[PDB]
């Protein structure tokens, strides 16, 4: 209402005036379905430039931090009424920034629904339950027998509201949820993904096995890209359309000046016996006319392909990819250490996006495009 | 351009879906080029976008644009006659959608087509003309 | 037992469970003509068109039995027309069908996309996509628009763009009329709607009159929308609507009002002009013949400085009479400092561009008298250096020893 | 006339505040810390007295932008009577569609302080005439805010409940409903019960969506109201109604 | 882990032992030293 008559009552329905003349106000204040006691005296007079404000030590433990913001809202807020109002406001703010306190489920719905679900779904999916029962993860799997995992996190009210599904797999998965849905809903929705992508996922296994995966290493479910390796100290990294995998990906190169070219050059007039019928590699071995090395790794587990400026393997996730023109050199680098160098030089000159210097070892012309 | 642009069409898929969402407001267009031009856009996808992605995600999408095409034979001489010198490299260069094709053109065949014999015009010259107003001009070059 | 079924199983159709494809025994035109001469036969010839519907009604509050009705027949002797479709190749059914249609697809409004990933309302609209005859035009179109008008947003846009196979030549410019209160009603939907003028048969002067109702209302865009809009206003230019535009637009546009998807929106906006301005010799000179109109207020804004090193860099035929422009109007006591400070703030991203542009004419500027000048030619340099690539404070530096030894 | 003077330091700082706004036009100062100061009657006085409903669109943002800056943040009131003072003349004059940078205003200042800025203007715009495309507008676009909080649009949807509904009261409601949030059957009732009291199709949309969205939340008692309020078929669409109307029963 | 939402807690599948003492030793890992509520 206008006059705090009503308006008080309206807005804070649990503060009983104690004393006749409204100077005692006792009882409760309401916050986020929760009751918190409070015994707020005026004077003889009303006036909150001067009150008392106490609480029960829960109330304070919440408003840690605010203590002056009271003192300060006693001091300049005209009346009661809006007193109320703004502490109400702040009660919730103070809980929803410690948010992290909260959320007691309701077991005669919760517990027993959810073990009522997961045996509608069956005991060889589930693979993770957490003691709180918030985080799940489950299993299935392809026609082609891989496992695919997927985590849930559920809140107070899973059926209510759609739980948060994480999932490793690429391209993003959307899930129509209805408070009717379920568990099972969204496990055939999963399945029906993964059937959906199956052919990715035969490509992608495919290399992992039958090539020398360079760049990622155990690479994770979501990773669409692969720097593959194939004769030696030249990479080719390949990305893949997962809609269309078969499909033509992003392909380029990295290495020797002198090896890249023909591989260029043959990709180019090939690239039309290229088909999306057949495999990622059955298609390369016909455009590129070769056949790949399967982990080079024991004959040469010193010959360093490192930056042969570090000396190291593995800087910061980049590799030695950068390469000397030269027969005799062939003297890999990183593109940080070969700029960081070539920086400091007298005969360096930088065009737009390039660097021109000497190779470090054997000194002759070398080119860093950034 | 088109002809070009295609070695990057097996190879792409965000390329293609843009030509054909273009070419679609093309169709339904104002200026008398847009139609033509994406007549000659879905004749050269249907052409060289396979012989026949998977054959089943290829012969929807084919028999998907042949329904925007089916419009095109209802459009006006200069856009028909297009279709009439294009079909046959179409099924040269992809063979297996013969049977829609024939169809297609001998749907529109019947009608300018008299089939009792010993009716002594077998074929329909007076429908063959648009006239109003005095504007007396070929549709449908038969 | 029902009116309908029993004449549907004579006129010669399978009428059909709901999970496969109703047959058809005869011809489709057969089929059509022999349904119509069977009810004009029949007694009560005007009044069992209302019988007709409501068997048809009463069958399809069945959604299985009515997707069978709306999908395709089977055809035994090979792919045919949908039982609705066919339906609506009769002139007498056509309008009580289309209220029927319309009537219930609200229903669908928010049950979409339920089990083979199937869009009944793009199912339903689609059943009128050419018709050769709509006997009432502006009936089905006065429905379609009350449609569009109260509809939510996925739906109405699938409608909106699938509006012009729909329409007769007939009612183009009516719907026009009304889509054009839509779009001063509508700022959320300005996109599709100009999708569809575009592609409509229309006058010209109403596209101009809509063109305005979209600028008086260009502060009200949503941001991601800017780009979509204004490529419109630069192919809605000829070579006489230009400066008009140009200027209410040169005006119009902010810059300052727009602000991380921000400067990515903003970039698509300048490649949107920046491929408008590639190709119209007409709008690069009548950009500049309307900024320098506007030497007068001294209060012209940042984008008149942005502009110009754009079309610089983008035009080299101007190249001339940019500077002549720059030196004129700041010789004048406008451009300067604050706003010069102000573009490489907020658009070094813009300009990172433009590097070898800005310096070919502060190399232009410090050759000139009049310290007012150099000063600018300078701060260029500062700003220039400041916020680029190494590349470019190499060509700084390069410049300025130039500068050094011979001026 | 009321003899409400400012806090001291205002009265004196008054100049400094009158001085800010200006280069605002063409980080925050301590000075923008003393708006906490002013009492929103001494505010409501201070506000009216440094001329805020003047300002350039432009400059409204920025200033906007600026008051978030504020830690502490505006109270409830203060940000009310700015709200009322910043924006509303703005909302009542407008004819147009609201400025993107308005849009980008309201939503802006919206984001934080959504509850006291539509807590403000909310009763005020509705209960308004002339109120009219662009208005309604502004209030779908406050309802359809992403930031715009479960419990927050709840107290609008309170708020809403208080109001008089014509045409205009539904398609804010509407599309706040277009956000499948919870209800007591209080709430939902009384909803109803308004609702349910006539030919415009704002009136039916709203029904429509209620009776499949809320069909979960629908009594028996509700379904024979909506039976009434279709009687009318003046109801467009009217066939579409029955079929869910019967389908809950 | 400022600190911690929720106490979500294990056992270690010991009783009831009250009256607990801890030793922290790191030699193998921690290694306690308590009085079982039976006398033990
Ligand atoms: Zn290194
Ligand atoms: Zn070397």
């Amino acid at each position: 209402m206008a006059v705090t008559e009503a308006s008080l009552l309206r807005q804070c329905p649990l503060l009983l005036p104690q004393n006749r003349s409204k100077t005692v106000y006792e009882g409760f204040i309401s916050a986020q379905g929760r009751d918190f006691h409070l015994r707020i005296v005026l004077p003889e007079d009303l006036q909150l430039k001067n009150a008392r404000l106490l609480c029960s030590w829960q109330l304070r433990t919440i408003l840690s931090g605010y203590h002056r913001i009271v003192q300060q809202r006693m001091q300049h807020s005209p009346d009661l009424m809006s007193f109320m109002m703004e502490l109400k406001m702040l009660l919730e703010v103070a809980l929803k920034n410690r948010q992290e306190l909260y959320a007691l489920p309701p077991p005669p719905q919760f517990y027993s629904s959810l073990i009522e679900e997961i045996g509608t779904l069956g005991w060889d999916k589930l693979v993770y339950a957490d003691t709180c029962f918030s985080t799940i993860k489950l299993k299935a799997e392809d026609a082609s027998g891989r496992e695919h995992l997927i985590t849930l996190k559920l809140k107070a009210k899973y059926p209510a509201e759609s739980p948060d599904y994480f999932v490793d797999f690429p391209v993003p998965f959307c899930a129509s949820w209805t408070p009717q849905s379920s568990l099972i809903s969204i496990y055939s929705q999963f399945l029906a993904a993964i059937e959906s992508l199956k052919a990715f996922w035969d490509v992608m296994d495919e290399i992992d096995e039958k090539t020398w995966v360079l760049e990622p290493e155990k690479p994770p479910r979501s990773a669409t890209a692969r720097r593959i390796a194939l004769g030696n100290n030249v990479s080719i990294n390949i990305e893949v359309d997962p809609r269309h995998p078969t499909m033509l990906p992003e392909c380029f190169f990295l290495g020797a000046d002198h090896v890249v070219k023909p591989l260029g050059i043959k990709l180019s007039r090939n690239i039309h016996l290229w088909d999306p019928e057949n495999s990622v590699l059955q298609n390369l071995k016909d455009v590129l006319e070769i056949d790949f090395p399967a982990r080079a790794i024991l004959e040469k587990s010193d010959f360093t392909m490192d930056c042969g400026i570090c000396y190291a393997y593995q800087l910061d996730g980049t590799i030695p990819d950068q390469v000397c023109d030269n027969s005799q050199c062939g003297q890999p680098f990183h593109q940080i250490c070969l700029y960081e160098w070539l920086r400091g030089l007298l005969t360096s000159r930088q065009s737009f996006n390039i660097i021109f210097g000497e190779c470090p070892y054997c000194s002759k012309p070398i080119t860093l495009k950034m | 351009l088109l002809k070009a642009v295609q070695p990057l069409l097996k190879v792409s898929m965000s390329m293609r879906d843009c030509l054909i969402l273009v070419l679609r407001k093309a169709m339904f267009a104002n200026q008398l080029d847009a139609r033509k031009s994406a007549v000659a856009g879905f004749l050269l996808l249907l052409k060289n976008f396979k012989v026949l992605y998977n054959s089943v995600a290829n012969e929807t999408f084919c028999l998907e644009i042949m329904d925007s095409l089916r419009r095109c034979l209802s459009q006006q001489a200069d856009v028909r006659l297009m279709l009439y010198e294009g079909f046959y490299d179409v099924l040269r260069r992809n063979s297996q959608l013969a049977n829609s094709v024939m169809q297609t053109l001998l749907s529109q065949l019947k009608q300018f087509y008299e089939p009792k014999p010993d009716l002594l015009p077998p074929l329909k010259l007076e429908a063959c003309i648009l006239t109003q107003g005095d504007k007396i001009s070929l549709q449908e070059p038969l | 037992d029902s009116i309908f079924v029993k004449l549907l199983k004579i006129s010669g159709i399978i009428l059909k469970t709901g999970e496969s494809q109703n047959q058809l025994a005869v011809d489709q035109i057969a089929f059509q003509k022999k349904l119509f001469q069977t009810l004009r036969r029949h007694p009560s010839y005007p009044k069992i068109i209302e019988e007709f519907v409501s068997g048809l009604e009463s069958y399809i509050e069945d959604e299985d039995s009515f997707r069978n009705c709306l999908l395709s027949c089977e055809r035994l002797q090979s792919y045919s027309k949908s039982l609705i479709k066919l339906l609506l190749g009769i002139d007498i059914l056509q309008p009580a069908i289309i209220k029927t249609l319309f009537e219930k697809l609200p229903e669908y409004f928010f049950e979409n996309k339920n089990s083979d990933e199937i869009n009944i309302p793009r199912l339903i609209v689609s059943q009128l996509k050419w018709l050769d005859r709509v006997v009432d035009g502006k009936d089905l179109t006065t429905k379609i628009m009350q449609l569009i008008s109260i509809a939510p947003e996925n739906l109405q846009h699938d409608i909106i763009t699938s509006l012009p196979e729909i329409l007769g030549d007939s009612q183009h410019a009516d719907v026009g009329k009304e889509l054009s209160d839509l779009l001063i009603e509508n700022t959320s939907l300005t996109v599709p709607i100009l999708d569809v003028l575009s592609s409509l048969r229309l006058d010209p002067n109403f596209l101009l009159k809509v063109r305005q109702l979209v600028m008086d209302k260009l502060s009200s865009i949503r941001l991601e929308d800017l780009p979509v809009i204004i490529k419109f206003i630069l192919h809605s230019v000829t070579a006489m609507d230009t400066l008009e535009v140009i200027s209410e637009l040169r005006e119009k546009l902010d810059l300052q009002h727009c602000v991380s998807s921000g400067q990515s929106c903003i970039i698509l906006l300048f490649d949107v002009i920046k491929s408008a301005i590639r190709y119209e010799k007409t709008i690069s000179e009548a950009w500049i013949k309307a900024i320098e109109n506007t030497a007068s207020v001294s209060e012209h804004k940042v984008f008149d400085l942005v502009m110009l090193f754009i079309i610089y860099s983008t035009n080299t035929q101007t190249k001339k009479y940019i500077d002549r422009v720059l030196r004129n109007k700041i010789r004048s006591g406008c451009i300067q400092e604050q706003l010069l400070q102000s573009t490489f703030s907020v658009h070094y991203l813009v300009l990172k561009d433009m590097c070898s542009s800005i310096l070919s004419l502060a190399q232009s500027l410090l050759h000139s008298l009049d310290q007012s000048i150099i000063s600018f030619g300078s701060l260029l340099y500062k700003y220039a250096f400041k916020f680029f690539d190494t590349y470019c404070q190499q060509e700084v530096v390069g410049a300025l020893v130039t500068h050094i030894c011979s001026g | 006339a009321e003899s409400l003077e400012l806090p001291k330091a205002i009265q004196d700082q008054l100049p400094r505040l009158q001085q800010l706004l200006k280069t605002l036009e063409e980080a925050p100062p301590v000075e923008l810390q003393l708006l906490h100061e002013c009492s929103p009657s001494q505010m409501d006085l201070l506000c009216a007295q440094l001329q805020l409903p003047q300002l350039s669109d432009l400059g409204l943002l920025r200033l906007c932008t600026w008051l978030l800056a504020l830690s502490p943040d505006l109270s409830l009131s203060n940000a009310t009577v700015l709200t009322r003072s910043l924006f509303l003349g703005r909302i009542l004059s407008l004819t147009s569609s609201a400025s993107r940078l308005l849009t980008t205003a309201l939503t802006s200042f919206c984001a934080k302080y959504t509850y006291p800025v539509c807590s403000a203007l909310l009763d005020p715009v509705l209960q308004a005439p002339g109120t009219g495309p662009a208005q309604t507008e502004l209030l779908c676009c406050l309802v359809k805010m992403e930031s715009l909080e479960p419990d927050a649009q709840v107290l609008m949807l309170g708020q809403i409940l208080e109001l008089p509904w014509k045409e205009e009261t539904f398609l804010v409601l509407q599309s706040l409903l277009e956000r499948q949030v919870e209800m007591t059957p209080e709430k939902f009732s009384v909803l109803m019960e308004k609702l349910c009291k006539t030919t415009s199709m704002a009136y039916a949309k709203l029904m429509l969506t209620v009776m499949t969205k809320y069909q979960a939340n629908i009594t028996e008692t509700q379904r024979l109201g909506l039976a009434m309020a279709l009687e009318p078929n003046t109801t467009f669409l009217r066939k579409s109604l029955k079929a869910a109307l019967k389908h809950l029963g | 882990r400022p600190e911690e939402g929720p106490g979500g807690l294990p056992p270690m599948l010991c009783p009831a032992s009250l009256n607990i003492c801890s030793v922290v030793s790191l030699s193998g890992g921690t290694k306690l030293l308590a009085l079982s509520a039976k006398g033990r």
